[PDB]
């Protein structure tokens, strides 16, 4: 079992009782996508939903 | 700032 990580460009605080707390930088192993626009992933021990567009993309 | 998606699903 490999990791899947990915990095946060933009912080968010959570809006339902699901969610993770976003900090820019902040690494998130990736669980799945839940429904257009939120993933579900694990950060700092906790799993929960959060914005899958506030996610930094790989470009060099 | 980037704009959230509305939500309906929760596991």
């Amino acid at each position: 079992r490999r990791r899947r990580r990915c990095q946060v460009a933009f912080s968010y605080l959570p809006q339902n009782d699901d969610e993770l707390e976003l900090k820019v930088g902040d690494i998130i192993e990736v669980v799945g996508e839940v429904e257009e626009g939120w993933w579900e992933g694990v950060l700092n021990g906790k799993t929960g939903m959060f914005p899958s567009n506030f996610i930094k993309e790989l470009s060099g | 700032r980037p704009v959230p998606m509305k939500r309906h699903i929760f596991r």
